[PDB]
């Protein structure tokens, strides 16, 4: 699987992953905020 | 504020989506600004512009990106910004003197600015090899060597209503003062854009009938009276228009020489053009 | 008295151009190409040839079926009268399903023809995207034009397909008509409280107005620098001539900053697609996460408050 | 024609038919399960 | 008729038929779905 | 293109700034938790 | 600081007024006499706007400099009853006109044509239609739009609905078509240039023959490298011009609902069919 | 029927089929979800 | 302080100052005209 | 983990980290300000 | 603190300071004019 | 940590810092002015 | 770059203006506070 | 100035830290004055 890094630039892949992780982490955190159950700052009661 | 889309007591999805685009737009503006700085950067900060009295390079915000490499069809790779174009600009000695010693003062040309290349007469450093088309033919070429081209898009229009489909070969060339500089003897066409780029003309009116010179089509007013009027330069100034190295070919450097010279007449053709209305 | 570079005065006609040769897997181009004097006044005079490939032909077939379905329903709506069709040409349409059908398949004459026409039109634009994509690749170009078109399709699909699906009814989608789809545009703003207060509608207008502004600037700049062969922009990008220098210096001296010959096309490219991308996003947000854009604007403190000028009306049913 | 010889074309054709048949074989089993769940051919009175 | 392929290009004709029949097959299936008597998924009485 | 020695020097000042930033951030979160815990219970805050 | 090729262009002359007195650069900006005028007009208008903000609210979106009432007619209003809007309007017109005149001096100094100042004059014409020409024809400066980011959107909304359906305005239909067409033309032109000069990685930069071939392959016609810039300027300027037409005929030349304007089409004797 | 690949690029056919299969599968799955009978995620009763 | 003129061109500072003074004088006179107490032509009473 | 600087340009990363953390820090402070339980300026009951 | 002018160009800093302070001085004066207790032109009771 | 002034131009860092410090100070002062508790020139009671 | 003398000359020029500007600003603020203090109490102004 | 030596970089940093500390110290003094006026950390009940 190490051959992958000769097909693709390691820097380019890492930036793509890190940007993907950042955007996904923001989306999930805000998805939880939209829900009533998982809004931690809202202090809802389950 | 309740309902779908709510994120907090005040924040909602449409507000956060908007701030997501603000972040994307700011990043895009930075990227676009960096693309703007691939020609002409870093800035040359001349000695009079700084308290340290030494020339400096200024990057600006955002700083210029890494140099860009263009692969050319002939088999070359050119790195932008080009080294020789910058090297030429920062090594030539202008035949002009600033009107005042402080930075931002305009330059006052010493010699003839039209032939020295100051202001509107300035030319860029370009390659001296004439361009070629994708097929391999000479890109810009006169009608004599490019026999597949005829003047006039429509034969019927050029035949029965020749005013709006003119054939300027054989017309007279008039300067900005009405001086008859010469007569068009050929039309140069671009094989890539299929357009007349220049009007070759003899200098019979102000020189010899065998001296050929190129008049850019965008500097020429082709009238309905078998006349071509050049408001850019005086009829006598046609004698100093830069000449072609080869009589049948023109290089990108030569194109800048010729268009630069005629553009120099916007300010320097006759006295008073460089002066204000009041 | 100077040449304004508005119309081409002297024209030269060579042989008709077959075009750059394609790889030996694409369909032959058509053999019909002519030269028009009128189009040579503005620009290139050659009309044709055109490429017809697999995706190109299939897109036409889907597009024709969409246009036939829309046209026949329009003609049937005026009782097959060509005279009434001309009279009602701007008013006729193919109406979407009524709200009772939701996202299900409605009967043909109760929104079914609209859904079929919308489906085939979507297929034709999707295939046209692939056609534009393949033509750029076949000539060895970038796919910027195809992706600019894909951004347009996004607003087309957001308005007509994605947003109605999110709302759960085909009725919210737009009818295939001239004045009827303007009525949909207005009713959209009336229903959701003044779409002027949608921030992405504001942004989409910024880039729409900025696109016309940019092309006015760039078009005038290139025409003004046409004395120095500025319209040959490829050469000015790989080999910066004085036209690129003067164009860059014109705007630097004017507003302090400037682009390059290549970079101004990036600015124009992104302004055009951001107009359509932000527009699509704003349409997706309304109805789904914002009910009333004015009340949302009041909530975020952007709605101006006006002093008294009249006696305010009071709702009798309040 | 394309840059394929007879052996290349025949080699591709065999794999294409195998891949098509295996794809169709899965699709048929999928439809058999779907029919077992809910048939999609109604009678004269409907479902 | 075998001589049809000396007039029409067989390579292009096969493609035209396939994309052409794709449009027609999709259209007819959609029309039947948009009718009460032949929407097999809706299962209306016949 | 960039040697090992510069990488060590870049990482040394990176680790120092990371440690100081993380150290202040941890104390700030402890102070914020002492003010108002942000994880609700079953019945809320 | 200057671009590495800028030195040979910073020459003297080309001004319309001011001459050697104001012919200099401050950083990258050319000043000229109209630059001093446009700076004075710009700062004066902005500071007056900020003062109007101070008297109502500093919220960026809610700042609003409203024109006077229609009851004032063409008279200058008191400062806090629309007079400030009138002063800022003449400052903005002065700023815009001096801006285009400054571009003319820069165009002449660089040997370029006056296409940019003339194209900008179309935008100035549209603005002058909104705050001068249409208010003059209707007889009151109060018909102009307020100077506010969000308040002038309410003005556009209400003025558009004064004719009950502004989409049916024929000049507005044409102007919107030009606006939509120019951004389509811009996306095509911007993309085509980028596609040629930034092709698939590895391939060389393509030529002008590829540009013509691509669009003739897609739609069967290519307008050329010169035609597209003429077309882009044409579409953008017609968008500007027909925008002015659509608003100038709304109220001075048409007081009814815009859909009713199409009744002439419905009564054409050719296709009345009744 | 092996002479098709002499006539047609095997790669370009595969993209053609994959796009057709992807579009068709998405449409059929969407149509079933729109129905009140085959909407499996909706769990409708017969 | 006379060395300030070895750094700034006298003409450019004169234009800068005169422009600032012109703008400032107009703003203050206009701001006074806005206020009723200092609107001399308006002639409000104290 | 100092090999991260042979793949990533350290000078570019530090500037991007500061701008990225400025954006994140401003966002989170503003998220707390939009809430009622954690808006320290308003001081609602907890 | 004369070492500052070996780093920052004194000529450009002075211009930056004057323009920047002009905006700030106007901004603060305008802020006071917006208030009730510090608008000296309105002269509201303190 | 002193190597920061070798990797970066100190002039560009100082401008970057001072731009942030000026913008941040303006943002914070304006936020306080928007509240009722900390709006000092507003003069609101606690 | 600039020499020690030119840097000191600039700073002497800067110190003259800074003192006068801060002196006027300080005097202005003392007068402003004597007129209407801008720090409200718990009950307001 | 762009290519500072180690000695000049070290001396710039020393002044940079001193200037930063003085700026921070003035800010901390400002916050104690601000805290005396109106505290910005509410209790459980609020302000
Ligand atoms: C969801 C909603 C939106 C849905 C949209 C669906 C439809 C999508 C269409 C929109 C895409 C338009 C742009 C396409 C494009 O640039 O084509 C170039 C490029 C041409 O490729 P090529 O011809 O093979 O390449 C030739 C050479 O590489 C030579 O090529 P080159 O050198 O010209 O290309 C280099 C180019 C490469 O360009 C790209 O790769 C395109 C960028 C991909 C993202 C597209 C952004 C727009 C999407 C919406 C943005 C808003 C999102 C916000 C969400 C909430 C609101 O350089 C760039 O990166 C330019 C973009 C710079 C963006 C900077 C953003 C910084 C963010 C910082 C955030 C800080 C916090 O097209 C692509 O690379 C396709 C990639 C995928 C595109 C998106 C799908
Ligand atoms: C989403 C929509 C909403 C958002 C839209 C965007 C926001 C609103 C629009 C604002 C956009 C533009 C804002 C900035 C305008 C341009 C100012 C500028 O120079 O920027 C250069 C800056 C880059 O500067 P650079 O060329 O890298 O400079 C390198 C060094 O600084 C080179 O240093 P240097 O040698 O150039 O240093 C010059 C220095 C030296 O100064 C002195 O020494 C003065 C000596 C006096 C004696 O200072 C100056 O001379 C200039 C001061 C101002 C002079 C004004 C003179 C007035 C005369 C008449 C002109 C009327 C205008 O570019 C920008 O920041 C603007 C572009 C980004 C925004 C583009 C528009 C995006 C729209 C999206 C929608
Ligand atoms: C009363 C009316 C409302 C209003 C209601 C709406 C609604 C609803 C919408 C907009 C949208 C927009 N509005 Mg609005 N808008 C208002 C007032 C304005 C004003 C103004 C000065 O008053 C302006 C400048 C705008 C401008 C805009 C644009 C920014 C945006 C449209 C972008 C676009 O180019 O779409 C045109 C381009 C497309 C739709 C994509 C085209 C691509 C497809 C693929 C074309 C296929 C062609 C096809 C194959 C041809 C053959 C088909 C057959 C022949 C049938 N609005 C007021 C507030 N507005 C749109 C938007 O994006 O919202 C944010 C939108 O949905
Ligand atoms: C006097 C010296 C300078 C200074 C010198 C340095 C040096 C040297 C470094 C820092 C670093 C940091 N400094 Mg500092 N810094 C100063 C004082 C501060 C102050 C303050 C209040 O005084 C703050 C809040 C900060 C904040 C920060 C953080 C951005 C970072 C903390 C460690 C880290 O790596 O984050 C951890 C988090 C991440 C690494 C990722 C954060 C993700 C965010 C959301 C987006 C980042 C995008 C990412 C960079 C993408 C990379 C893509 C590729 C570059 C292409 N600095 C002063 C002004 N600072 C370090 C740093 O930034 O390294 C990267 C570092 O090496
Ligand atoms: C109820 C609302 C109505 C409607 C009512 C109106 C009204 C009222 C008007 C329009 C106008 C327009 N409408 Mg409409 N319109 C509607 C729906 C639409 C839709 C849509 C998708 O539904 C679209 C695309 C449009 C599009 C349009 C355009 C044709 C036109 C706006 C462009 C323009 O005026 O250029 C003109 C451009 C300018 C005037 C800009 C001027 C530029 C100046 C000279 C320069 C300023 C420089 C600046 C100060 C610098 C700042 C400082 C620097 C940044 C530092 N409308 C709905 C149905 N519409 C306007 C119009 O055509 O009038 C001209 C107009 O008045
Ligand atoms: C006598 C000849 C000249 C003159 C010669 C000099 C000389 C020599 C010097 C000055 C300097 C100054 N002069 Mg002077 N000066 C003159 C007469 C005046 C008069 C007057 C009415 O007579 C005034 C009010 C001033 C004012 C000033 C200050 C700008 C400055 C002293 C403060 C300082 O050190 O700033 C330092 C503060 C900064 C550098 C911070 C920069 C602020 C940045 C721009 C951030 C501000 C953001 C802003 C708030 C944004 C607004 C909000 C928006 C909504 C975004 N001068 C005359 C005209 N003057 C000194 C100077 O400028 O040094 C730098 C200096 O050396
Ligand atoms: C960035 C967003 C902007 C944008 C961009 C954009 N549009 C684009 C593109 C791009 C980048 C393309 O590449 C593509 C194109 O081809 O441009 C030339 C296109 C395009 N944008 C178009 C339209 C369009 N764009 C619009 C908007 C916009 N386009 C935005 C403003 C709008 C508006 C405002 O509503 C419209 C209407 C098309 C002209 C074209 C996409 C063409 C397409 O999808 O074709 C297939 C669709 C059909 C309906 C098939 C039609 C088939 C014919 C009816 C056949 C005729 C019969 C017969 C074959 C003819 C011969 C007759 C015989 C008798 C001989
Ligand atoms: C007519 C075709 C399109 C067009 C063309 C066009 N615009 C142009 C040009 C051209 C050719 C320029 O050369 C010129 C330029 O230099 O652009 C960079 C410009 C320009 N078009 C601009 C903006 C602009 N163009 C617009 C529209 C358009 N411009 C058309 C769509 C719009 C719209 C639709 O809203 C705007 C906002 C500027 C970026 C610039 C001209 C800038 C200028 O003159 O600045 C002078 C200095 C100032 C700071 C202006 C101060 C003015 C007053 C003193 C204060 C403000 C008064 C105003 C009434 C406030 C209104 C606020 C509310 C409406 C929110
Ligand atoms: C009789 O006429 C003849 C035959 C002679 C020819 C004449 C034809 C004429 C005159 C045609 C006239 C056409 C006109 C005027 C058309 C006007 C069109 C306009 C203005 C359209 C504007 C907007 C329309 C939009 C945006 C529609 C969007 C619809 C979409 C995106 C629909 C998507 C539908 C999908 C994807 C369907 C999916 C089906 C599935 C399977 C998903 O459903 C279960
Ligand atoms: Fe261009
Ligand atoms: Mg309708």
């Amino acid at each position: 699987m190490w051959r992958l890094w000769k097909l693709y630039d390691p820097r380019r892949v890492l930036i793509g992953i890190f940007s993907w992780l950042a955007v996904l982490a923001l989306v999930i955190h805000f998805i939880l905020l939209s829900t009533d159950r998982f809004n931690w700052v809202g202090g809802a009661a389950v | 504020m309740e309902g779908t889309g709510a994120l907090t007591d005040y924040m909602n999805v449409a507000q956060m989506t908007l701030y997501a685009f603000w972040l994307f737009l700011a990043g895009l503006i930075v990227y676009l600004r960096m693309e703007d700085k691939r020609e002409g950067y870093p800035l040359q900060a001349e000695a009079n512009e700084n308290c340290n009295r030494t020339p400096e390079k200024k990057l600006g915000f955002p700083a210029p990106p890494s140099p860009k490499v263009f692969k050319l069809a002939d088999g070359r790779s050119i790195q932008v910004p080009r080294a020789e174009k910058t090297d030429y600009e920062l090594n030539t000695q202008l035949r002009a003197e600033p009107t005042a010693p402080w930075d931002g003062a305009p330059l006052e040309p010493t010699g003839n600015p039209m032939v020295d290349g100051l202001g509107p007469a300035a030319w860029a450093k370009r390659e001296d090899e004439p361009e070629v088309t994708h097929g391999g033919k000479q890109k810009i070429c006169p009608l004599r060597v490019a026999t597949e081209f005829e003047v006039g898009m429509s034969r019927d229009v050029a035949r029965f209503w020749p005013e709006i489909d003119p054939d300027p070969r054989g017309y007279q060339v008039l300067g900005c003062d009405g001086k008859v500089a010469g007569k068009i003897v050929d039309i140069w066409v671009d094989r890539g854009e299929l357009r007349p780029m220049y009007l070759e003309m003899d200098l019979s009116g102000v020189g010899s009938s065998g001296d050929r010179v190129l008049l850019p089509i965008n500097f020429a007013r082709v009238g309905y009276d078998s006349k071509v009027r050049v408001n850019a330069i005086t009829g006598q100034q046609f004698t100093d228009v830069p000449r072609l190295r080869e009589a049948d070919r023109i290089s990108p450097q030569e194109e800048d020489f010729i268009t630069g010279y005629f553009g120099g007449g916007v300010l320097y053709a006759v006295p008073g053009r460089t002066e204000p209305f009041l | 008295a100077e040449y304004q570079n508005i119309f081409t005065r002297v024209q030269v006609r060579g042989p008709t151009d077959p075009g750059v040769e394609l790889p030996a897997a694409d369909w032959p181009r058509t053999k019909g190409a002519t030269h028009s004097w009128l189009l040579g006044k503005i620009g290139d005079a050659q009309v044709g040839p055109i490429y017809l490939g697999t995706t190109g032909v299939m897109s036409i077939l889907f597009g024709i079926v969409s246009i036939v379905i829309i046209g026949m329903n329009m003609l049937a709506s005026v009782d097959w009268s060509p005279l009434e069709f001309i009279r009602q040409f701007f008013w006729v349409a193919l109406e979407p399903p009524p709200p009772e059908y939701g996202l299900s398949l409605p009967p043909l004459n109760d929104g079914g023809w609209w859904l079929i026409a919308g489906f085939t039109l979507t297929l034709s634009v999707l295939l046209w995207f692939a056609r534009t994509y393949n033509r750029a690749r076949a000539l060895g170009l970038g796919t910027h034009v195809a992706w600019a078109f894909a951004a347009a399709i996004f607003l087309f699909l957001a308005i007509g397909f994605i947003w109605p699906v999110l709302m759960g009814s085909w009725a919210k989608s737009v009818p295939f008509g001239i004045f009827p789809h303007l009525d949909w545009t207005t009713a959209f703003s009336l229903r959701y409280g003044n779409l002027y207060y949608n921030p992405f509608h504001m942004l989409s207008i910024v880039f729409l107005f900025g696109s016309a502004l940019l092309f006015a600037m760039h078009g005038a700049t290139i025409l003004a620098a046409g004395r120095y062969n500025a319209e040959r922009e490829i050469e000015q990008i790989t080999d910066r001539g004085t036209a690129a220098e003067r164009s860059a210096l014109f705007w630097r001296w004017t507003m302090g900053f400037n682009a390059t010959m290549e970079s101004i096309h990036r600015w124009g490219y992104w302004f055009a697609i951001l107009c359509v991308i932000t527009g699509g996003i704003g349409i997706l947000l309304t109805g789904t996460v914002v009910e009333n854009w004015y009340l949302w604007g009041v909530h975020h403190g952007i709605a101006p408050e006006y002093p008294e000028f009249f006696t305010p009306a009071v709702d009798p049913a309040a | 024609l394309t840059g394929l010889s007879d052996e290349e074309a025949k080699e591709f054709h065999s794999i294409f038919m195998q891949s098509f048949l295996i794809f169709t074989a899965v699709a048929v089993v999928a439809h058999f399960l779907a029919w077992a769940w809910r048939p999609w051919i109604p009678g004269a009175e409907g479902y | 008729m075998w001589r049809m392929w000396k007039i029409l290009d067989y390579r292009r004709t096969v493609v035209l038929a396939h994309v052409g029949m794709a449009v027609l097959a999709l259209l007819i299936h959609f029309i039947l779905l948009s009718t009460e008597n032949f929407n097999w998924l809706q299962g209306n009485p016949y | 293109n960039v040697s090992d020695e510069e990488a060590k020097e870049f990482h040394a000042m990176f680790s120092q700034a990371f440690t100081v930033y993380i150290g202040v951030a941890v104390v700030a979160h402890i102070l914020a938790w002492a003010w108002r815990p942000w994880i609700p219970g079953d019945e809320g805050f | 600081a200057m671009l590495d090729f800028e030195k040979k262009y910073r020459v003297r002359g080309g001004t319309l007024l001011g001459g050697d007195l104001f012919d200099f650069w401050i950083g990258p900006f050319y000043v000229g006499i109209f630059g001093v005028l446009t700076a004075i007009f710009a700062v004066l208008g902005t500071v007056l706007i900020i003062y109007g903000a101070s008297q109502d609210t500093f919220n960026l979106w809610q700042i609003s400099i409203a024109p006077p009432d229609l009851s004032y007619g063409l008279a200058l209003a008191p400062m806090m009853e629309g007079g400030l809007w009138q002063i800022i309007t003449v400052c903005a017109l002065g700023a815009f006109i001096t801006w285009a005149l400054r571009q003319a001096e820069i165009s002449k100094k660089l040997g370029m044509g006056y296409h940019v100042p003339v194209a900008f004059a179309v935008a100035i014409l549209a603005y002058a239609t909104l705050v001068v020409f249409r208010p003059l024809l209707m007889g009151a400066w109060g018909h102009g739009f307020p100077y506010g980011i969000l308040s002038h959107l309410d003005w556009v909304s209400n003025v558009g609905y004064q004719y009950l359906h502004f989409h049916y305005n024929p000049a507005h239909m044409l102007a919107v078509t030009f606006f939509f067409t120019t951004t389509l033309a811009l996306a095509l032109h911007g993309g085509l240039i980028l596609s040629v000069t930034n092709p698939k990685k590895g391939e060389p930069v393509k030529t002008a023959e590829h540009e013509n071939t691509f669009f003739r392959d897609v739609i069967g016609y290519s307008i050329g490298s010169l035609g597209i810039h003429r077309l882009g300027l044409f579409l953008a300027l017609n968008a500007g011009f027909w925008s002015a037409v659509c608003i100038i005929i709304s109220g001075p030349f048409w007081t009814r609902g815009w859909p009713e304007w199409w009744n002439w089409w419905l009564n054409v004797p050719i296709w009345s069919w009744g």
